[PDB]
């Protein structure tokens, strides 16, 4: 009744692990079925409820995207810095305006 | 590659014996054993056309 | 999900078996006292001693492939940056890793 | 290349299967249905029926069991419908394709010269919107989402259903009365079986031949099977199975779940109106529209809401 009652391990896996509370039931007189009774699709029933995504809810604004599982731009931290200069770049003092 | 069967006779996939507008059950005995392969497939869409 | 059912075994003035096949939740019941109709009469001549059994197992959705959700595990991210540096006049625009 | 694609519901025939509303009570119907899939968004379902399309007896053509003999009409007559009437886009196989408004049943129904055939279900069918606005009916213009609708080709892809032997469909219209004893009388080209209880324990094949029984006076007492080698059927349970291992292939379905486009509304513009470090929101839904709000610092206290009123958010 709830996520992952069904649980494959690859999408072609070909060995799924289910618990679904499947009950076979008595067939009714003069008829020819198969009746049984079990919980509906907890796949369902997480889309139904399903508190939104962590892109309308993730903290300093982040932006969640998909293709890699990445977030983007969160405002937070600061990133230091090293400069190793080589000593050809520092122009002299007269050849530039003062 | 993929060989199919239906004797002792490991024949290729995509060149089948039989066909269904020859014969009405044969073909589907054919499939029938066959089920459990890769390639069953190959062997259908083979299988129909002559 | 998509709860698979075998047809019907029927055997008349007889008594089936329950012989396993160790798919997903596999349920088997064999039930007497079936008296059953196809469209082209009753399917039976005796009474009682008839004996239907049922088989049903749980295999997932014809839809699986383009429907489905992913559970993962994450730990130790990752940052990356896109910087646009320019030292001296002389711009560069490099993934830097940071 | 769609005769590539037909080919494989040629080893098929349609069946009979029980349907529990039928036009008039519980009976036996040419248009039983399997299943109803409704998971695409716009309105698009997918049955699965005891009936089967695109093949005669073609293009536009359901195919059916009638007490033995595979009968066909057009496809406009048939009709379903769910709440309102639904729209039969196309058919392949045991499947058809129907572009469907929600509701909490199915019936299926066509009518031939005097009888009137149905088959209702208690199958419930939903409308999944697009986007952040739950509208019931699709709309005109607005932007476009990505969806996942149910595809309107019948091209091959990876998922399949698994057929079978049918199995003994008894009959009653085969045996009858002699003056004096019980008379089967197969139909050509067909073998029937036999199996009475008028002696001991009596039991027979028999091929092309009107053959009667002595020492059965009665003929509630036998029973006339009907055989049928080639020609699979779908692994339903309303049909009864065959002896020893009842395999024989696996056909692929059409009309899947793709990936799509979706044309969605797009909500009138809200009016904003701004003050000291706060914002105030003016909103006039069309229909129902989700408002989601998050601040961008360490916590984030987001606002999630379906908002259906003229209503003012602060």
């Amino acid at each position: 009744g709830a996520f992952g009652d069904i649980q494959s391990r690859t999408v072609s896996s070909s060995d799924l692990y289910a618990n679904t509370n499947l009950v076979l039931q008595r067939p009714k007189a003069g008829a020819i079925h198969v009746p049984y009774t079990q919980a509906p699709s907890g796949f369902e029933q997480w889309k139904k409820d399903k508190a939104p995504s962590l892109k309308f809810t993730a903290p300093f604004g982040c932006e969640i995207y998909t293709n890699p599982i990445r977030a983007e731009n969160c405002a937070v931290g600061s990133i230091p810095l090293a400069f190793d200069i080589p000593d050809a770049l520092f122009t002299r003092v007269s050849e530039t305006p003062t | 590659t993929t060989m199919c069967l239906l004797a002792n006779v490991t024949f290729p996939c995509a060149q089948p014996p039989i066909c269904y507008d020859r014969k009405p059950a044969e073909t589907l005995a054919m499939l029938s054993v066959n089920v459990d392969n890769p390639g069953y497939d190959e062997l259908l869409e083979a299988a129909v056309k002559c | 999900y998509k709860t698979g059912m075998d047809s019907p075994a029927i055997k008349c003035c007889g008594s089936q078996e329950c012989t396993p096949t160790y798919r997903p939740d596999e349920q088997c019941k064999v039930f007497t006292g079936v008296y059953p109709f196809m469209w082209g009469g009753a399917y039976c001549f005796c009474d009682t001693e008839n004996t239907q059994v049922s088989k049903a197992y749980v295999m997932k959705s014809d839809d699986c492939l383009a429907d489905h959700a992913e559970a993962y595990k994450a730990h130790t991210a990752s940052v990356q940056a896109f910087l646009n540096i320019t030292v001296g006049e002389h711009s560069i625009v490099t993934t830097v890793y940071v | 290349s769609t005769e590539e694609l037909f080919n494989e519901y040629k080893l098929t025939r349609p069946y009979m299967a029980r349907c529990i509303r039928c036009a008039v009570g519980s009976c036996h119907s040419p248009i039983a249905i399997e299943a109803v899939k409704s998971d695409g968004h716009d309105g698009y379902v997918r049955l699965q029926t005891s009936s089967q399309y695109g093949l005669d007896s073609k293009g536009r053509t359901m195919r059916y069991d009638m007490h033995g003999t595979i009968k066909e009409i057009p496809l406009h007559q048939v009709s379903l419908y769910t709440s309102r009437p639904c729209h039969i886009v196309d058919g392949h196989g045991y499947f058809l394709l129907a572009r469907c408004p929600a509701g909490d049943s199915i019936t299926m129904e066509f009518k031939k010269d005097s009888v009137r055939h149905s088959c209702s279900v208690p199958y419930e069918v939903k409308f999944n919107p697009v986007g952040r606005e739950l509208y019931t009916h699709p709309p005109e213009h607005g932007v476009e989402q990505a969806c996942q609708v149910y595809a309107h080709d019948a091209q091959n892809r990876g998922a399949y259903v698994e057929m079978h032997l049918p199995g003994s469909e008894v009959d009653s219209s085969l045996v009858s009365l002699s003056g004096s004893s019980v008379t089967v009388t197969p139909p050509d080209g067909t073998s029937a079986l036999v199996e009475c209880e008028c002696g001991g324990t009596k039991i027979s094949e028999t091929i092309n031949k009107t053959k009667q029984f002595s020492q059965c006076t009665k003929k509630e007492q036998c029973r006339a099977y009907r055989l049928q080698n080639d020609k699979w059927v779908y692994n339903s349970d309303k049909l009864p199975k065959a002896a020893g291992a009842t395999l024989k292939g696996k056909l692929h379905v059409p009309f899947l779940l793709a990936d799509g486009k979706c044309t969605v509304p797009l909500a009138p513009e809200p009016m904003i109106t701004f003050g000291f470090r706060s914002v105030s929101l003016k909103l006039h839904p069309k229909n129902p529209t989700y408002l989601i709000t998050r601040q961008l610092a360490d916590e984030p206290h987001y606002t999630h809401e379906l908002i259906s009123e003229p209503a003012v958010r602060n």
